């Protein structure tokens, strides 16, 4: 329970929760535990967080921290994928959000074919462990890429030159996926490769080996990396349909148990709980069933099925 | 312009038509249903309210879908020309009932079974969806399912099977349920076993169906005899006695007895003596708790026939009485005066009849029961807020002091603010209701002794069947204390009512509220008849022909069935009735307690009613679907 | 073993609508599911109507016991009112005095978003037809020949009906070695009327050499009625935009047309003994 109060990235540490709640309990419904007859003021509460962040918004058709603050990739990119999850559900301007998309693509584009984010992070309370600026380009390459496929299905017709940046940047990143160490970021961008399938063969034996013991992606700190990393994983093998290595995901989530909530859950708690909610709606209880049986007798012209 | 209220069902079942009762307290208002993250929209109406109409909205829709395949909820908005109120509601899935009949109830192999199924919803009327069947056998794995539709036939659906020739014995189940909602399903049974037909019916009687301790004489039964056209039978029988206990069952060898049986009329008796050595126990309080039972067996004099009839379930007692309180309010009211109303059975569960009650506290306080077994009596109250115990004891004459069954009880304070304190009971003699007859509805009410000439009216709304039947408004002028309403009971009132009512003071804000539950006589609404239209000369010859008159309501179906008498000895359980009808409609009501709950949010929402105001004044919500225990 | 029929094309990701076995000599049948079908001395015919949203993609008959006749030079399923893509369609097939049991099986798939480009296009669209024969072509020449070991009718002379598992074929012109493919165009059963047309480019390197159609179509009787599928106009050089007019006398439920290109076309070729009235 983290009320969505505050500014701008408190309002989104607080209202992320809110979607994986929603999502969640569209699978179970305990709505009632999670306030203890406060469901409508929770909702309330939200809802005011949505409009202060409505009310966060820039001239430049960006949100950011303030009304104020200098607008950035990641932030506003985040913002729109959120909204986009919610355009129906909650009240989206769906013009706004393809405008402030279409200014994405058309300021923030290096010619490098790397994205960068102009304001840069302070605290490390929402990003994780990757402060260091080593291999931050590549993450947020990636995320730019997720941005694009997100809005192909929004914005699809506004902008024509997308398969080309798409191309552009997996011609650039093939070559670069023999050059990283960290294994939770290579899990999230091979997830985003094979969004579109482009991770197969020796590509996706250098994935798995990438990980501890060939099935922990841990990396040195941030023990909230353990429900987290594999997680990555999942949502890769979701895109693959790989059910081999999920149940290993799926056993070292459950050796943390870990309370989350506040310090670096920011990305890690939606990806894990949306990959267990298209993990339930998938798979359920039982596994598939599908016999076809044919017996014939030497007194019959006929056999039966 | 001061507030704006609205008064919902607590449960809204889907495919179904729903009420809501809007009260302004000259203004266009309009209602929308929206889902829960938002699905489009659902539906919208739109009314205006008449300052000559006392500014009512009896606002009226259709609930559709098949998106909704746990629990879900629903959010219902109103928007009163410029302010807007909203709640949110649970959706239910359960959407009519299931009744199955067959035509016999013992088969033998290479036989055919021929069953019924008739369909309804919850105002008890033909509709038409689609129903899935299965038949198991005694273990429990399905033998045959089949899948049916039951459109343009106004609601009966005939079916068939043919039990093979070499089949397993014993009990099998046939299960029935809608397409739409598997959670829920309807079950019959019926016995597969070799027989042969019987030619004469035992029956077997006591003369009390308690047994009393204390006496010397022991039990007495006889033994009736009779063949299946009327005339009466000779021969010989053996009877035996048993204990029953919780799940056990012990025979006693030394009493068997053989008696000679001539014009169908024998007596056999039980003494003290025996039933003490045949278990190990001395005192006899210990053996209060413990059943009894018989068995018997007819032979003829001519060495033809072999019956056998049992009766089970003759209770061990020392007060031939019983009390209870299922259906008195449990929360008192401080100042007005406290009614109970008491509930006297034989052991057995028969309701007694004329037997007398009152309380050791008080005295000449007392009354007698009708014919429902049920006792109306008044009590004074402190008033001090310290909650009070009752008591309750018979006092019928002719009988020992030590014999008489007694009991007690408990209640709990209301919690007012600004000591408002007002109540709802009619003071008229509760009596066997029936429909056409008339109801005086007497307010008993206590304002404010300082400045009560200021209420104007009242609100009140009837329930039945989970669902406002009726939303009144009566009013009064200043100076007054008793009111009445001469309702008129039609026949859409079967089987009970809950009448809740409420008013509005200024203060803050003041709400309050009450509620009675009041129930009528049962009996189907239309009226069916069959008869013998002959002329009735005499008994009829095996080939004759005879005329069967029916009577009953314009534009109906009647199915007939007619099945031998001799089969009904051989296993006579699980059949059809009009009262088993009524049972499954009230079994499944909605708010289980009787009423009167602890303030104005527990009156609302313990009789299944949403209130919400403009003023944030609104109710508690559920999310469960049975009340507890 | 046993013979078997079908109609359409099989793919691995179908759920069954039904599945039933059928006795071949009772009077009436068993009535399967609420059903209805009618047995005669030399016909078996059967009514299916499905609920759900879906849109058939395949039928498959298995007959026993085997007999002594092949089994694609004639006709023997075929269905009346509907067809492939339509909810129903009402099968009829014809017995001998031999087959005493039937085996049937129907797969569909959900009705919104359901296409069936992918399986007859192919895999290799410039050497493989939708049927499976390879082309083959006349080495002086450079036309393809008329394949032969398939059921072929004629309406009047100088021209050609093949069918084989309930789709039809018509081939517009002859065919050269060094076309190219270009794309296909597909319509479904909603755009689907009494009389249509449709549009095709002829831009530059777009150039029409060649058009070849496969429909289903319902049949009132063995004998087919060929719909009339002639070529507007002319499509020169000059006209960009060509239109190609269908002219139906029985109602279709699927169409599917094969572009070819080829820069070199002038826009007419024709055999030496096919020209004159
Ligand atoms: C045994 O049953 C089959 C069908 O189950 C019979 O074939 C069908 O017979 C009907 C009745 O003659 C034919 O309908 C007729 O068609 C004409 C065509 O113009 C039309 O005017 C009418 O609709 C007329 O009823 C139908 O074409 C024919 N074939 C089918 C349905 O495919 C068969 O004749 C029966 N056997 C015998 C010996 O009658
Ligand atoms: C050919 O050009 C003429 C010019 O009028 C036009 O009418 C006709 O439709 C064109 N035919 C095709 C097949 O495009």
């Amino acid at each position: 329970i983290v009320t969505p109060s505050g500014c701008g990235e408190q309002n989104m540490i607080g209202m992320t929760p809110t979607v994986i709640a929603v999502h969640y309990l569209d699978e179970t419904e305990q709505w009632e535990k999670f306030g203890l007859e406060k469901r409508q003021g929770a909702l309330e509460l939200i809802k005011k967080g949505y409009t202060q962040q409505l009310a966060f918004r820039q001239p430049s058709s960006a949100f950011a921290a303030f009304v104020k603050r200098a607008p950035s990739t990641w932030l506003t990119a985040y913002v729109v994928k959120v909204f986009s999850l919610a355009v129906n559900l909650i009240a989206i301007d769906s013009q706004v959000l393809c405008g402030a998309v279409k200014w994405l693509i058309l300021e923030k584009q290096k010619p490098d074919g790397v994205f960068q984010e102009d304001a840069p992070v302070i605290h490390q309370e929402m990003i994780g462990g990757l402060r260091n600026n080593n291999e931050k380009d590549m993450a947020l390459t990636a995320f730019v890429l997720i941005s694009l496929q997100e809005a192909k299905d929004i914005c699809e017709e506004q902008v024509n030159s997308l398969p080309g940046s798409i191309t552009k940047a997996g011609d650039f990143l093939e070559a670069n996926y023999m050059n990283l160490q960290r294994s939770y970021t290579v899990a999230i961008a091979g997830y985003a490769l094979a969004q579109m399938g482009r991770l197969k063969g020796p590509l996706l034996n250098k994935f798995l080996t990438t990980a501890k013991d060939k099935n922990r992606w841990e990396d040195p700190g941030k023990q909230l990396y353990n429900v987290e990393a594999t997680s990555y994983a999942l949502l890769a093998l979701l895109q693959l349909k790989d059910f081999d290595f999920v149940p290993p995901v799926v056993r070292w989530l459950n050796e943390q148990r870990y309370y989350g909530g506040g310090y670096g859950s920011t990305q890690a708690t939606f990806m894990v709980f949306q990959a267990l909610a298209q993990y339930q709606k998938d798979a359920p209880d039982h596994q598939e069933l599908n016999l076809d049986v044919s017996l014939q007798l030497p007194s019959r012209s006929s056999k039966i099925t | 312009s001061p507030m704006y209220s609205i008064i919902t069902p607590n449960i809204l079942r889907l495919e179904s038509e729903e009420t809501m009762v809007l009260e302004a307290h000259d203004v266009p208002v309009t209602v929308t249903v929206h889902d829960f993250g938002k699905k489009l929209v659902l539906s919208s109406e739109k009314t205006v309210l008449t300052p000559a109409t006392n500014h009512m909205g009896n606002v009226t829709f259709t609930i559709p879908n098949r998106e909704f395949k746990r629990n879900k909820f629903v959010t219902v908005q109103a928007t009163f020309g410029t302010q807007v109120v909203e709640k949110v509601v649970l959706v239910s899935l359960q959407s009519g009932y299931l009744f199955i009949q067959t035509d016999k109830t013992i088969y033998t192999p290479g036989s055919t079974v021929l069953y019924r199924i008739f369909t309804v919803n919850h105002k008890l009327l033909p509709v038409g969806r689609t129903v899935m069947v299965n038949i198991e056998n005694p273990e429990g794995i399905p033998v045959k399912q089949d899948s049916l539709s039951s459109q343009n036939q106004l609601g009966v659906l005939p079916l068939s099977w043919d039990i093979p020739e070499l089949v397993n014995m014993g009990q099998w189940k046939i299960r029935a349920y809608y397409e739409n909602s598997p959670q829920q399903v309807f079950s019959t049974e019926f016995e597969v076993k070799e027989y042969v037909l019987p030619s004469f019916e035992v029956i077997v009687e006591p003369t009390e169906k308690f047994y009393y301790i204390y006496n010397e004489k022991g039990l007495e039964v006889t033994i009736t005899a009779r063949f299946l056209y009327g005339k009466k039978v000779e021969g010989t029988a053996f009877v035996i006695f048993g204990i029953q206990d919780g799940e056990q069952r012990i025979s006693l060898p030394e009493s068997l007895k053989r008696i000679p049986i001539e014009d169908g009329s024998g007596e056999v008796v039980l003494s003290r003596k025996v039933l003490l050595d045949g278990v190990q126990n001395p005192r006899a309080e210990d053996l209060v708790g413990k059943s009894l039972y018989v068995s018997a067996t007819v032979i003829l004099h001519s060495g033809s026939d072999m019956v056998q009839a049992e009766r089970s379930g003759i209770p061990i007692v020392t007060s031939p009485y019983q009390i209870h309180f299922t259906k008195t309010p449990k929360y008192f009211k401080p100042g007005m005066p406290f009614d109970l109303m008491v509930f006297v059975t034989n052991p057995d569960g028969s309701p007694a009849y004329r037997v007398p009650v009152a309380v050791q506290g008080e005295d000449t306080v007392q009354s007698l029961t009708q014919g429902d077994g049920v006792a109306k009596l008044s009590i004074n109250t402190h008033p001090s807020q310290k909650p009070l115990s009752i008591t309750v004891r018979t006092k019928k004459q002719e009988l020992s002091e030590a014999e008489q069954a007694t009991r007690t009880m408990q209640a709990l304070p209301y919690s007012t603010v600004g000591n408002s304190n007002n109540y709802l009971h009619l003071s008229v003699l509760r009596t066997e209701l029936r429909p056409g007859e008339t109801l005086n509805v007497n307010f008993l009410l206590r304002m404010d002794r300082a400045h009560e000439a200021k209420i104007r009216y009242y609100t009140y709304l009837i329930m039945n069947k989970g669902r406002l039947l009726k939303a009144g408004r009566q009013v009064r002028e200043p100076g007054q204390d008793l009111v009445v309403l001469p309702l008129s009971i039609t026949t859409d009132f079967i089987p009970s009512f809950r009448l809740v009512a409420y008013y509005t003071l200024i203060g803050q804000r003041e709400v309050v509220a009450d509620s009675v539950w009041v129930d009528v006589k049962d009996s189907c609404v239309g009226s069916l008849v069959v008869k013998s239209g002959q002329s009735e000369d005499r008994q009829p010859v095996p080939g004759q022909q005879m005329t069967l008159k029916i009577e009953g309501d314009h534009g109906a179906r009647v199915v007939l069935v007619a099945v031998d008498k001799g089969v009904f000895v051989l296993n006579k359980k699980n059949k059809l009735t009009q009262s088993k009808i009524w049972d499954v409609v009230e079994k499944a009501d909605i708010g289980c307690t009787p009423g009167s709950g602890k303030d104005y949010a527990g009156v609302f929402s313990d009789a299944g009613l949403t209130f919400t105001s403009s003023s944030g004044q609104q109710t508690a919500q559920r999310a469960e679907l049975q009340c507890p225990q | 073993d046993g013979d078997e029929y079908f109609i359409g094309k099989y793919k691995e990701k179908d759920e069954t609508l039904f599945f039933a076995s059928y006795g071949l000599k009772r009077d009436p049948c068993q009535i399967v599911l609420g059903y209805k079908c009618s047995n005669n001395q030399t016909h078996f015919v059967l009514n299916f109507k499905t609920n759900k949203k879906s849109c058939i993609s395949a039928i498959k008959l298995t007959s026993y016991p085997k007999i002594n006749q092949n089994s694609d030079l004639t006709r023997n399923l075929y269905c009346q009112t509907g067809g492939i893509g339509t909810d129903n369609c009402k099968l009829v097939f014809k017995k001998r005095k031999r087959q005493i049991a039937a085996n049937i099986e129907i797969y569909g798939i959900p009705a919104k978003k359901c296409s069936f480009k992918d399986r007859y296009i192919g895999a290799d669209p410039l050497h493989v037809d939708s049927y499976g024969l390879s082309y083959q072509f006349d080495q002086e020449h450079g036309w393809n020949l008329e394949r032969n070991n398939i059921f072929k009718d004629t309406r009047f002379s100088t021209e050609v009906f093949y069918h084989k598992n309930g789709l039809f074929n018509t081939q517009i012109t002859y065919l050269a070695e060094e076309d190219s493919f270009s794309e296909a165009r597909e319509i479904t059963a909603k755009d689907i009327k009494k009389k249509f047309s449709i549009i095709l480019p002829n831009e530059e390197y777009k150039r029409i050499s060649f058009l070849d159609v496969y429909w289903f179509q319902e049949t009132m009787r063995k004998k087919p009625k060929y719909p009339y599928i002639h070529y507007n106009g002319e499509c020169s050089n000059e006209n960009k935009t060509c239109e190609l007019v269908f002219d139906t006398d029985e109602l279709m439920t699927y169409a599917l047309v094969k572009v070819f290109t080829n820069p070199e076309s002038d826009g007419s070729r024709l055999k030496e003994e096919d020209l004159g009235r």
